[PDB]
RNA sequence: UGACAUUGUGAAGCUUUACUUAUUCAAUGAAGCGGAGCUGGAAUUCCACGUUCUAGCAUUCAAGGUCCCAUUCGGGGCUGAUCCGGGUU
RNA sequence: AUGGGGAAGCUCCGUUUCAAAGGCCUGAUGCAGGCCACCAUCGAAAGGGAAUCCGGUUAAGAUUCCGGAACCUGGA
């Protein structure tokens, strides 16, 4: 206390030298951070048409859990598992002689983009989910309506990586759900009359909206602006 | 949370872990036998009328040496070959294309002792 | 036909200019957020010829704002600049000669040099010696100035462009007549070999458009056409007029 | 020359002094003095606009 | 299958949604350089058309060259 | 020089004006942009929001303040240096 | 050259720029950890440049060898 001064330093424009503030917003980040975020930013600037705006759309953080915890029961098999399988059906050909009926008939949610599309459009999909994110959006754009039209519930649900992790992979686009047991019936039946009530009977009003055209900050604030003391005028 | 804070504009390559070669084999069969030891490097004595003038008079010996050989080598090889500490080495390139050297041994030991001994007068 | 002088002036080879000598790029600070909002103050440490330009360099070090160093910076000196004095920069600098201000912050008629001609770039108009810039008014609606040019041009600029106070010194340079041509041998030694100039119509009528003739003339007319190509745009290029003006012509 | 600056000690190459071989004794002399009297100068000022603040 | 979907939805440049995809598709493409590793093709359905399998050892490259 | 393509989004009446994301120009080691908020002055509005006799000095995640663990002889957070948007301008 | 960008292409522009571009001090390949943000390289036997002189010596060597006497650099 007797030896140690306080001497505040100034920190103006002519004085001395600036401290070490956070320049984390003017950092010069790579070519491909760039190329995201403007992707990202164009993306969202241009007027996006709706049927790419409809995937804008996702699950609200409740009914994304309870689907993701119906579909969980439904994991198909696992590598493991399948070769325990396999040994119980080795044991059974052997002594059994039966293939068929050997093990129950299995119930798990079917996946793949090419299967799915043609069990809706067999109408034997009970539930659809589809991921939100796909970098070829054109591999999905037209799932939604095929839905609407084939008459099966969509739900445009949140991430790819969710999927995978249902399926026991890295990625899914989408996960089926067509053959559900008793017990689950009464869940997937609330699942359903909501999970279309937000997505499937919004799809004709979503049909005729567009999106996009969400300007930065600084173009925002402008526009706020020059409507103030312009409405008054 | 939030973001790692930056104190500097530019964004610098992260230094990663950087592995060592472990080789499914080996690069090549054989290690190489050494290529200039003390009988390659120390080919031959001159023994013209002037080099017979600096062993007996100058305590210098003079070598024909191969053109890959440097001083350390040179000294290095007439140690091992000849028992005898060498004083200097001096070397040249013949206008033949070949490098000659004077080697000036210690005060302690005679180079006109040791060529006879080697057998060239 | 062959190659003319003045199209084989563009490849570079033999004219470029003798840059060994100078002292550096002639510059301003950048337009810093210290010298964008307030000012910041630099010494004038030295004053020196540069060599191939008529007007003396002033050398200013600033203290950098971020970090320890001293950025000494080249300006242009102005008549008036000397060893020792403080150099005002930025937008709230006080108006004496050598401080540099963004031409919004500057009342008219004040006398202007070496002045940006867009904020950002570090400065284009009025650096040859003796020359200068005065402000002939404002317009804060579209944040514009508008300026009197060495030329007699008449220039809108955005107002943050900055401009250094005075006169580029080194004037009235081109009073004194070059007795030798040695001494114009020595002013272009310095400046990219535009010297000594052959006569086209000395040339053979190869090498230029007005040679050949048993006649040092020209021929046909030598008001060439600003639409023509090049190697026959030698003579006077685009001209509106010719002969001597005899007339006020204006001042 | 430059180079036989690192073989001779180390009182051959300064003065026995503030900037000693660096600065010439006057030079040494007259921005002592410029810090003194600026320093002094800039405490002046501060009083002095410390003492019209309160002027309202 | 989903490619019969996407080899007729492919063929509608001028649809709507096709015509925001490639302005921003096409302002990648510029972003990039000039010729770069394509980690998967665009259009799987046409990279099958031609001969792709999405397995190891079949690589896509996007290149662009100036028109004209 | 004209048309077609990149080339998109709006208004007001062929015309004018408007928008940033395309594209174009420039600079910096992408350092302080935009919006808001204090603090005083003028007067809800606007303004500034640490530096001008002088050829000195200005660096150690900053001293102070405050809160923790260890206090070790040390380490750590906040404030000092207002908040929000990561659009470098 | 590289990053890049042109060019059908041999190659061209470019030399720090539309780049995620590294080596220095350590106490021990992280590192205690810190430091720095410069920018591949080539380019002079007349430019800059670490330090050697005398006497003697050969058929032909020499500020290089011999005798003597010094200095510089690096490192223990």
């Amino acid at each position: 206390n007797p030896l140690t001064h306080s001497t505040p330093k100034n920190f103006g424009i002519g004085q001395a030298v600036q401290p070490k503030r956070n320049l984390s917003r003017y950092v010069k980040w790579p070519e491909y951070v760039r190329v995201q975020r403007q992707k990202k930013i164009l993306s969202i600037r241009l007027k996006v048409p709706p049927t790419i705006a409809q995937f804008q759309y996702t699950l609200d953080r409740n009914t994304a859990a309870e689907t993701f915890k119906l579909f969980n029961k439904y994991r198909p098999e696992t590598a493991a598992e399948k070769k325990e399988r396999l040994t119980k059906e080795a044991a059974a050909v052997a002594e059994g002689k039966s293939k068929q009926d050997a093990s129950p008939k299995p119930y798990a949610v079917k996946y793949g983009l090419n299967h799915v599309v043609a069990l809706i459009e067999n109408k034997k999909a009970k539930l659809v989910l589809i991921a939100n994110d796909v970098d070829p959006i054109e591999l999905v754009v037209f799932l939604p309506a095929l839905c609407k039209k084939m008459g099966v519930p969509y739900a445009i649900v949140k991430g790819k990586a969710r999927l995978g992790t249902l399926v026991n992979q890295k990625t899914s686009a989408v996960a089926a759900l067509t053959e559900v047991r008793a017990e689950d019936e009464a869940a997937l039946a609330k699942l359903v009359s909501t999970i279309d009530a937000n997505f499937a009977d919004k799809y004709d009003e979503v049909k005729k909206h567009w999106g996009g055209g969400i300007l930065g900050n600084k173009a925002q604030a402008k526009m706020d602006k020059r409507a103030k003391n312009s409405d008054s005028a | 949370k939030a973001l790692k804070v930056r104190t500097s504009a530019t964004f610098r390559l992260p230094k990663t872990l950087k592995l060592a070669r472990a080789p499914k084999y080996a690069s090549k069969a054989v290690p190489h036998y050494n290529r200039l030891d003390s009988y390659k490097v120390i080919e031959q004595p001159i023994t013209s009328e002037t080099a017979m003038k600096k062993v007996e008079d100058g305590n210098i010996l003079v070598f024909q040496v191969s053109m890959k050989a440097n001083k350390y080598q040179i000294k290095k090889a007439v140690k091992e070959l000849y028992e005898v500490d060498v004083l200097k080495v001096n070397t040249l390139v013949r206008p033949n294309g070949t490098k000659k050297a004077y080697v000036r041994l210690t005060a302690d030991y005679d180079a006109l002792d040791i060529a006879n001994r080697i057998g060239y007068i | 036909g062959r190659v003319i002088r003045n199209q084989r002036k563009g490849a570079g080879s033999i004219f470029t200019s003798h840059t060994r000598l100078r002292q550096g790029a002639a510059k301003l600070r950048t337009l810093d957020y210290a010298e964008r909002h307030g000012y910041i103050r630099g010494i004038v440490k030295q004053i020196v010829h540069d060599s191939g330009r008529g007007a003396p360099l002033a050398k200013v070090v600033f203290r950098d704002p971020y970090k320890y160093r001293l950025r000494e910076e080249i300006f242009i000196a102005n008549e008036g600049v000397h060893t020792g004095q403080f150099i005002y920069a930025g937008k709230k600098a006080s108006l004496n000669v050598g401080n540099v201000l963004p031409l919004g912050s500057v009342p008219e008629g004040t006398i202007v040099s070496n002045v940006e001609e867009k904020p950002g770039d570090r400065g284009a108009l009025a650096r040859a010696s003796g020359n200068y810039v005065i402000i002939i008014g404002h317009n804060p609606d579209e944040n514009k100035t508008r300026v009197r040019l060495p030329s007699g041009a008449k220039k809108v600029i955005s107002s943050d462009a900055r401009g250094v106070i005075g006169v580029i010194a080194g004037g009235g340079r081109v009073d004194k007549p070059l007795l030798k041509a040695g001494r114009a041998f020595h002013k272009y030694r310095l400046k990219r070999n535009s010297w000594p100039k052959t006569r086209g119509v000395a040339m053979n009528p190869v090498d230029h458009p007005h040679g050949g003739g048993n006649h040092q003339h020209i021929g046909k007319a030598s008001t060439i056409s600003r639409g023509a190509v090049s190697g026959q745009k030698a003579g006077l290029i685009a001209a509106r007029r010719t002969g001597l003006l005899r007339g006020s012509q204006k001042t | 020359r430059p180079r036989q600056y690192a073989t001779v000690s180390k009182t051959h190459k300064t003065v026995s002094r503030a900037y000693g071989g660096s600065r010439c004794a006057n030079c040494v002399k007259e921005r002592i003095i410029r810090a003194f009297l600026i320093e002094e100068q800039k405490i002046v000022k501060k009083v002095v606009k410390e003492q019209t603040e309160a002027a309202k | 299958g989903a490619y019969k979907y996407l080899e007729e939805l492919q063929r509608k440049k001028q649809s709507d949604v096709l015509r925001f995809l490639q302005r921003v598709r096409v302002w990648e493409y510029r972003q990039k350089n000039v010729i770069h590793r394509a980690a998967r093709p665009t259009r799987p359905d046409k990279a099958r058309r031609l001969g792709y399998k999405a397995k190891q050892g079949f690589v896509i490259y996007r290149v662009r060259v100036r028109r004209g």
